[PDB]
RNA sequence: GGCCUGCU
RNA sequence: AGUAGAAACAAGGCC
């Protein structure tokens, strides 16, 4: 089981304000 | 959106739902400091709820007191605490009447009771006051000093052995023309007077509460001498004699029989309620319950129970009251100052606040100091009219539930009744009537009763709704009691006792919240789970297979290593856990007997490890080197109290000694009265005589014993 | 009379007889007569006992005094005079080693050679009838009895008198002498007339002197003395008194009910004042993270080492500088805190060896931000009594501040559902019974719908970060360490993960009672300038420190970061009930698995798959401007998770008082909302109770609108 | 006979025979009990904070020569510091483990006897069989069931008197039994004891608690009997039920 | 500086 | 400064 919440936006935020992705990775 | 908890009520109703609104998952409010403000706060409301009664002065410790019964009868409905001896003795009337027989039932019994009792049982209590050092010692230790003082001082009546024979000597001492104690500070003896040392026996020590859950402003709790216990003692037992033998007193009961009692109330009255009657629940509340329950009706209800009975059992049982009346409540630590200018603090003792200039106090302090005053004496304030906190809690139950039997329909003479179920400082009353104006009617009279017996129902906590829903001592009733679960939740971390203790405790936890607070299967696997974490990350017994790096990680990988049997360790010693929703009712070590191996399962549970001590909520545990004892602050050791330990260790040594020689001494108390040497030889004796008539012991063995023991005695008698 | 108890016995006869009459509890200054009778039966035993030693075989040589012999082998064992217990005791053993029959009764003596017992007494009555009452006491009998009476009177059973007839006449002549000392005194007559009495003990507790002088000042106002209020309570039926005081009494005093309406109940009046600010212990909605993939769980790795290595990732760092300074602080001091932090950082990554803890240097920065040196000095009250300003410690009501807008938002964010996994719980025993299957299925669906939310990432958080300060305050308690801040994850694909928040730095924490304060100023990392809601961050002391390059769904951003550096304090308790935080998730979901089995019982068959995957039937959660939102029971789970998490974090006791007065309203409310005619006697006093605890603290103050917010939508 | 030496050497110091001469037998109770250490008002907090401690455990002093100062590594697994009011020295946990893994063996094939009723429970579970769920609501009623599986049908003071007499046969003191239900009971647990190693206070537990019967107020729907109460929380819920059937 | 205490 | 809320901590006792 996978949650998905209708309000997910998961394509609304541009990036996680508290977890970004800053490095090359 | 805005989320909003709070909204789910408006589908899922409040009953239900109701373990929302308890924010038990937070520390409780503790206590920051000294107990001396709320102390005094409560005497000037105690002599403030009482001020027309009739003033007095002691006339042997010399304070002033309040004498509040048949004062006049209350004019607004504001506490009251001008309690009616004549309505409290026709409540206790009507009560016997209703109940035939009760009293003289409870008299016998009590009377057995006192009768049997012995001193030690003065010993299994919390804090008390003990009067020889004015501070708080445990229940043993301050009955050893009273006792020790007694001796001394030449009370020595309870030498044998029961507490009523204690109590004489207790009578008997505050007549002796002078005490005199021997406290330590090389030490120094200290002679008090008549007076002081009355007054230091009636007093009680107050320190503030500590975590209290629903309150916002900190409370006062008070904690009596060692010279008043055994009375409230034999009331206390009295009081749940009666209220064992009383349907509607919930008091003496665990919570799924006032659970039961209550069910049974509510179907008696709705149900049995024609169609045309109606039916009204209320869900009270007294306020200042300890502040009007004045002593001088307890004593007044003592002496109606123990009508046409021995003597001495009356008087026996009176003297509590007699002495809860002249009561003086000690302050406390006192209050603390501070120089912001000067950068440095004071600490002045509670004594000197009569003495004390008032130009340090806030504007608070300052009069609460200024009407207290007067009250004060030798440190101590008069505190009369009223309780400190509980101590008589059956017998006050006793009295709520004679108030709510006093509308039977046979006392009321009318259309209108009620009755229900009474635990001290809470009740639920259900009314009945055919019209509304018949509820109405039947509340003002319960209201208006109880004002006259000296209880206040709290009108900013009490609603009135039609039968079916309703609360009672946090247990919610919708058509049906209701589990919340939040009220048990501070239950479910380690206790702490010790290893094998905390895994017991928790998995007893666990199944008892699925039996009674209705914990789901999912749920209960949950909290196993989440037991298990905390229980490895507090005992720092990791599975042993991670890489965890603690102080103790090093020998629990050395062993996860070195055994065969990897699921047969106990969680303790990194093994896997195995319990599940059908495992939660069997000790663990029990659980994994057939997966240990032989090695590992010998030097566990090895009777000669030095961690076993002999043992000490009901959990189900068994002995194994993982019931180890903590350790103790050892803060003593700074104070001038240094010379406790080796008495304590003198104790002991002699107390294993006789557990040597008296095989039962662990298991049932030993009694007699007869000195330990003399017990210890005559024991020594007769053993080897038994031997030498028939067993192993030969007539050169007899010969050194018996030289041994004469000697033995020679020594005692010098 | 005393006197000739005292002087015509031994002394070590009455001391023990003393001993008897003790442990019966008696008293000898009342009861004399029983005293002398009980030292008469001593001495009569003994002087039968003594002057007896049996040998090898079945012969004594009953010496007459001082005679002993390595062979002692005393003919008698006496039982009488000592105590009941060690009486029992040897009765017990000697009847176990013998196999006996146990005598009901104590006996006196016992005799070795035979292996029986005998019973001795002293009568005053007739020695027939005390003889055969003796005898039927004595059931199934095989113990001798012997009766000895003053005026020389003997008998036995079957008239066995095994004894020395010197001995007999020995006793014979003591009891002469005794009885003729008694008749010279007189009191012979008085222990004739006194035997019958004997035997019952009746309990004399009494009071007098002080006590009673006591008792009598503890009466109703009206009574004088004890007795006559006792002599009034047991002659008082009962003739209508309450009756007749009910009508006496003033009507104003009255009970009256106040219908509850629809339109009774008013909004809560909410405190008004500056707006609060954050309080907890760290930093819930602008907490960044320096993360870094590793593989390793929960407790695995050094935290230093781990937190060097995440703080090796980020390649922004510039030069520190104050962005919102504390206003009430020396800000250049959280400068050079966090300058001296990043040097000593990097000192430890210099070093070969990651040391477990590392203890930072006592300078004034760390002195100051600390609160060291700042507690006046203790001093008695002697010598500081006529100081200016010695005065009481500042006790006043806390300073009223008002809601402001961001914790309802911070409570949003805390119930979204993340894409990572904050707890991952080990395993419990393997499943048999079809319960533990179906439970096995629910808890995975709830463990799912849990370990996702944000919420989670809270409680791992505070539970890391009071271990952690606990247990460094419990061993360091006189240096600064140097704790950072941890939490580890596993990505939506599965890959493990370690994350780094920022860095507490304990100080000097002597902790005695469970209240005491250990300071410790918390430096944490975030993304959110403080110039947005300068109001909220009134207490820390943001800089900025480096310069981030994110990527997002336009790519290179580059947003500036910032380090919120703050004062801070925490006690053992505290700090036990933050390590204790994770009942949250059992709180939240009992009541969710209350919800779904309540559900489930109407219809015959597991509800919880549909209820989370089908999005079926629905509860009402949030509030938008187009109404109330209806949420799935995942978001319930969530929502009902996050308040417990924020019950956690921000408690106090405003929240307690608020919680239980308004939980009173509350069920009033439902009451009126059943059609069940509710009924309040003061409305206006609960109203005014509750409104007391609503004082400064952000979370009650956010309570108590959702409270609002709910009367606004129910009874409408 | 070592018992009257110590007891001579005790009394020989001046405290001792003090304490030893003035103290009566029943005030050994109090003695026992007299200690200057409070119970814990919030023990989960304590031991929290114990553990982070070195040595938060106390033993006797025996450790001192049955255990190494340090382990293979050099962490000290007891230290000479004496504990408050007592002669036990302190250890740390690693001691435990210690003994756990390098402590001397022995043969626990009485450990089953001694915890029986532990040990039949687990028996039971074993060896019963399950059966299908049931959704259905359960009328939940309060009543008051027995929980001790094998109750003997004793009292309290009845058991405590058998205990006493099996377990202890000279301190019986005066009482004497009387039901012949009682002698039988007793001489078949002392048939069964002629021999027995382990202490009598063990022995005299076990008994109590497998003899004395216990009743506690539940909410059952189902059952009542002492077997089937026992797990309770396995066959009984709010809307679930299912079919046990103990092993027996 | 040394000793002692982290509920006394 | 900071925690905290009707009173406290922000180390205490002794040589």
């Amino acid at each position: 089981y996978s949650p998905t919440s209708p309000s997910y936006s998961p394509t609304s935020p541009s990036y996680s304000p508290t977890s970004p992705s800053y490095s090359p990775t | 959106m805005d989320v909003n908890p709070t909204l789910l009520f408006l589908k899922v109703p409040a009953q239900n739902a109701i373990s929302t609104t308890f924010p038990y998952t937070g520390d409780p409010p503790y206590s920051h400091g000294t107990g001396t403000g709320y102390t005094m706060d409560t005497v000037n409301r105690t002599h403030q709820y009482s001020e027309k009664g009739r003033w007095t002065t002691n006339t042997e410790t010399g304070a002033p007191q309040l004498n509040p019964i048949d004062g006049p009868l209350p004019e607004d409905n504001e506490p009251s605490g001008y309690a009616q001896t004549d309505c409290v003795l026709e409540a206790m009337a009507f009560l016997e009447e209703s109940h035939p027989g009760i009293f003289e039932n409870s008299c016998l019994e009590t009377m057995e009771v006192v009768q049997q009792t012995r001193v030690d049982k003065l010993t299994q209590g919390r804090q008390t006051y003990d009067w020889t050092l004015n501070r708080n010692q445990p229940a043993a230790t301050a009955l050893a000093n009273t006792i020790e003082v007694f001796r001394s001082n030449g009370l020595t009546a309870n030498e044998s052995g029961r507490l009523i024979d204690f109590l004489k000597d207790v009578m008997e001492s505050m007549d002796k023309e002078e005490m005199e104690i021997t406290t330590h500070f090389g030490k120094k003896k200290q002679r008090l007077n008549k007076r002081s040392y009355l007054i230091r026996a009636l007093t009680l020590n107050t320190m503030t509460k500590d975590a209290e859950r629903g309150k916002l402003k900190r409370r006062a709790i008070a904690t009596p001498g060692m010279q008043i216990r055994g009375f409230v003692y034999f009331v206390e037992t009295l009081a749940r004699s009666i209220c064992e033998k009383l349907e509607q007193s919930g008091l003496p009961v665990g919570g799924n029989e006032k659970k039961a009692k209550l069910a049974n109330v509510v179907r008696k009255m709705m149900t049995n309620s024609q169609d045309t009657e109606l039916s009204f629940t209320i869900t009270g509340d007294n306020t200042k319950w300890n502040e009007n329950q004045n002593p001088r009706m307890f004593l007044a209800m003592i002496t109606y129970i123990t009508r046409n009975q021995p003597e001495w059992f009356r008087n026996v049982l009176s003297i509590a009251p007699i002495m809860f009346s002249n009561k003086m409540a000690r302050l406390g630590k006192g209050y603390m100052f501070e120089s912001k200018s000067m950068k440095l603090r004071t600490q002045i003792p509670a004594e000197m606040l009569a003495s004390i200039d008032l130009k340090y106090f806030n504007d608070s302090t300052r009069k609460k100091i200024e009407k207290i005053r007067p009250l004060l004496i030798d440190g101590t304030a008069s505190l009369s009219p009223g309780m400190m906190m509980g101590m008589f809690n059956m017998l006050s139950t006793v009295l709520g539930v004679s108030i709510l039997n006093l509308g039977q329909k046979r006392y009321t003479k009318t259309t209108y009744w009620w009755d229900g179920l009474q635990s001290s400082d809470d009740f639920a009353l259900i009314v009945n009537a055919p019209n509304h104006e018949g509820i109405q009617a039947g509340v003002d009279r319960f209201y208006r009763t109880c004002k006259l017996l000296g209880i206040n129902m709290s009108k900013k906590k009490s609603y009135i709704n039609r039968t079916g829903t309703f609360e009672f001592t946090s247990f919610f009733y919708r058509y049906g009691f209701v589990a919340n679960f939040s009220m048990e939740l501070p239950s479910f971390g380690v206790s702490g006792i010790n290893e094998s203790a905390d895994m017991s405790i928790g998995v007893t936890v666990i199944k008892n919240n699925m039996i009674n607070n209705d914990l789901g299967p999912a749920t209960a696997q949950m909290a196993l789970q989440l037991f298990i974490k905390d229980y490895r990350y507090t005992y720092r017994c990791h599975r042993g297979d991670t890489q965890i790096q603690t102080r103790r990680s090093f020998e629990i990988k050395k062993l996860w290593e070195q055994t065969r049997s990897k699921a047969g360790l106990l969680v303790s010693d990194g093994g896997p856990n195995l319990y599940n929703i059908r495992n939660l009712h069997i000790p663990e070590v029990c659980l994994k007997w057939e997966l240990m191996d032989e090695d590992y399962q010998g030097r566990l549970c090895n009777p000669l490890n030095p961690f076993v001590s002999h043992k000490e909520m009901e959990y189900d545990a068994v002995a194994t080197t993982h019931s180890w004892i903590p350790k103790r602050n050892r803060s003593i050791l700074n104070t001038s109290q240094r010379g406790i330990l080796e008495d304590e260790q003198m104790y002991q040594k002699c107390c294993n000694l006789f557990e040597k020689f008296f095989p039962s001494s662990s298991y049932r108390r030993p009694v007699g009265i007869s000195s330990m040497v003399e017990a210890m030889v005559s024991r020594a004796r007769i053993d080897a005589r038994i031997d030498f008539e028939s067993g192993r012991i030969k007539k050169e063995e007899f010969a050194e014993i018996m030289k041994i023991c004469s000697t033995i005695e020679e020594l005692r008698r010098q | 009379m005393e006197d000739f108890v005292r002087q015509c016995f031994n002394p070590m006869i009455v001391e023990l007889a003393e001993k008897a009459m003790k442990e019966y509890g008696e008293d000898l200054k009342i009861e004399t007569n029983k005293f002398a009778a009980i030292c008469t039966h001593l001495e009569v035993c003994f002087m039968y006992s003594d002057f007896h030693f049996i040998n090898e075989r079945g012969e004594s040589i009953i010496v007459e005094s001082g005679d002993p012999n390595a062979l002692l082998k005393h003919r008698f064992e006496i039982i009488e005079g000592r105590d009941r217990t060690m009486a029992w005791t040897v009765v017990n053993s000697i009847c176990n080693t013998t196999g006996a029959e146990k005598p009901k009764f104590l006996p006196a003596l016992y005799d070795y050679k035979e292996n029986r017992f005998i019973e001795i007494g002293v009568t005053r009555r007739e020695v027939h009838i005390y003889y055969l009452e003796k005898a039927n006491k004595i059931k199934s009998e095989k113990t001798h009895i012997h009766i000895f009476s003053f005026t020389g009177e003997e008998m036995a059973t079957k008239a066995d008198y095994t004894l020395d007839e010197e001995s007999r006449a020995r006793i014979k002549t003591r009891l002469f002498t005794i009885r003729q000392e008694m008749a010279s005194r007189g009191l012979w007559d008085s222990f004739r007339q006194s035997e019958r009495g004997e035997e019952t003990i009746e309990e004399r507790f009494e009071i007098t002197g002080t006590m009673r002088r006591l008792a009598d000042q503890s009466l109703p106002p009206n009574f004088s003395s004890l007795e006559n209020f006792r002599a009034y309570v047991d002659g008082f039926e009962p003739n209508g008194y309450i009756e007749g005081k009910l009508s006496q009494m003033s009507k104003e005093v009255n009970a009256r009910i106040e219908p509850f309406l629809k339109t009774t109940p008013r909004p809560l009046r909410l405190p008004d004042g500056p707006p609060c600010s954050q309080r907890s212990k760290f930093l819930l909605m602008d907490a960044l993270k320096l993360s870094i993939e590793d593989p390793s769980h929960e407790g695995e790795g050094i935290p230093l080492y781990d937190a060097i290595k995440c703080m090796r990732t980020f390649f922004g760092w510039k030069e520190p500088n104050v962005v919102k300074p504390h206003e009430k602080g020396i800000n250049p001091n959280y400068l050079l805190a966090w300058k001296q932090v990043l040097a000593e950082l990097q000192d430890i990554e210099n070093e070969e060896k990651i040391p477990k803890t590392k203890n930072m240097k006592k300078t004034s920065q760390l002195k100051w931000a600390l609160g060291e040196n700042m507690a006046p000095e203790k001093v008695d009250f002697d010598d500081c009594k006529d100081v200016s300003d010695l005065k009481q410690y500042d006790s006043d009501e806390p300073e009223l501040r008002s809601l402001a807008s961001w914790i309802q938002s911070e409570f949003n964010k805390a119930c979204e559902l993340t894409d990572s996994s904050w707890i991952e719980l080990d395993e419990i025993g393997e499943d048999v019974a079809p319960i533990e299957h179906i439970a096995s299925m629910r808890r995975n669906y709830f463990t799912a719908e849990v370990s996702h939310c944000r919420a989670t990432e809270y409680i791992m958080k505070g539970v890391y970060i009071n271990t952690a300060l606990l247990n460094a305050s419990c061993a360091a308690m006189d240096d600064f360490q140097l704790i950072p801040m941890i939490s580890k994850c596993r990505t939506k694909e599965g890959r493990r993960k370690t994350n780094l928040y920022g860095f507490i730095i304990k100080g000097r924490s002597h902790l005695r009672n469970d209240t005491d304060v250990v300071n410790f100023v918390s430096m944490e990392f975030s993304l959110t300038d403080p110039r947005l809601e300068p109001h909220k961050w009134e207490k820390y002391c943001v800089l900025e420190i480096g310069d981030m390059l994110l990527r997002s769904a336009i790519g290179q951003v580059s947003r500036p970061m910032f380090l919120y550096v703050r004062t801070n304090g925490t006690s053992k308790i505290k700090m036990k009930w933050g390590m204790e935080m994770r009942r949250c998730l059992l709180q939240s979901l009992q009541q969710i698995e209350s919800m779904i089995e309540a559900e489930s019982s109407v219809k015959e068959k597991d509800m919880t798959k549909e209820f989370f995957e089908n999005k079926s039937e629905t509860w009402p959660i949030g509030e938008s401007p187009k109404g109330v939102e209806e949420g799935s029971i995942g978001k319930v789970c969530r929502t009902l998770l996050a308040k417990s998490v924020f019950n956690s974090l921000y408690a106090s006791p405003q929240l307690e008082g608020f919680s239980a007065e308004s939980r009173k309203l509350l069920l009033i409310v439902q009451a009126l909302r059943d059609n069940l005619e509710p009924g309040t006697f003061d409305l206006g006093g609960l109203y005014e109770a509750i409104e007391e605890c609503l004082i400064n603290d952000p979370w009650v103050l956010l309570n108590a609108s959702w409270f609002n917010s709910f009367l606004t939508h129910a009874l409408r | 006979m070592e018992r009257i030496k110590e007891l001579r050497d005790l009394m020989s110091q001046s405290r001792t025979r003090e304490i030893l001469t003035k103290t009566t037998v029943d005030h050994m109770a109090i003695i026992k009990k007299y200690t200057s250490g409070r119970q814990e008002k919030n023990p989960a907090l304590r031991m929290k904070w114990m553990m982070a401690m070195k040595y938060p455990i106390t033993a006797d002093k025996r450790i001192m020569e049955m255990i190494p100062e340090r382990n293979e590594q050099g962490q000290t697994l007891w230290s000479k510091t004496n504990d408050a009011g007592s002669d036990r020295v302190m250890v740390s946990p690693l001691a435990v483990t210690w003994w756990n893994r390098n402590g001397p063996t022995t043969s626990a094939v009485h450990y089953p006897k001694i915890y029986k009723t532990y040990f039949e429970k687990v028996e039971r579970l074993k060896h019963g069989t399950f059966g299908p769920v049931h959704f259905r609501n359960q009328v939940k009623i309060r009543r008051r069931v027995d929980i001790n599986p094998g109750h003997a049908d004793l009292s309290a003071k009845e058991a405590q008197d058998v205990i006493m007499e099996v377990v202890f046969p000279n301190e019986v003191g005066a009482r004497i039994l009387t039901s012949e239900s009682q002698l039988t009971i007793t001489k078949e647990k002392k048939e069964e004891l002629q021999d027995c190693k382990i202490s009598p206070l063990m022995v005299a537990y076990m008994l109590e608690r497998e003899l004395v019967r216990k009743t506690r107020f539940l909410p059952v729907a189902g059952g009542t009997s002492s077997v089937y109460i026992e797990v309770l929380h396995l066959t009984q819920g709010t809307c679930w039920e299912q079919m046990y059937t103990p092993g027996g």
